[PDB]
């Protein structure tokens, strides 16, 4: 709408904002974050991972 | 968005499904002797007997 300027998700945490130059709608997506996780056979027996 | 991850389980829904189709069938055909040892046949109705 021409009022809102700023949109929340469900859990109330922004999914959408207006440019303020120009008067357009973006989906703000976070960066992409993951868990690295290593996979690797016993020291003794080798040293790949 | 704020750092929870959900992991998926080891085993999907069809490998579940198969593990009961297998048990299922087990129990179909051999009674209750696969469960104590080898799958030993016996007809059904001298099963139900």
């Amino acid at each position: 709408l021409p009022f809102q300027q700023f949109g929340r998700d469900i859990a109330d945490t922004t999914d959408a904002v207006r440019d303020p130059q120009t008067l357009e709608i973006l989906d703000i997506t976070p960066c992409s974050f993951g868990g690295v996780s290593v996979i690797t056979p016993g020291t003794n027996t080798s040293n790949q991972v | 968005f704020n750092g929870l991850t959900v992991l998926p389980p080891l085993l999907t829904d069809e490998m579940i499904a198969q593990y009961t189709s297998a048990l299922l069938a087990g129990t179909i055909t051999s009674g209750w002797t696969f469960g104590a040892g080898p799958a030993l046949q016996i007809p059904f109705p001298m099963q139900m007997a």
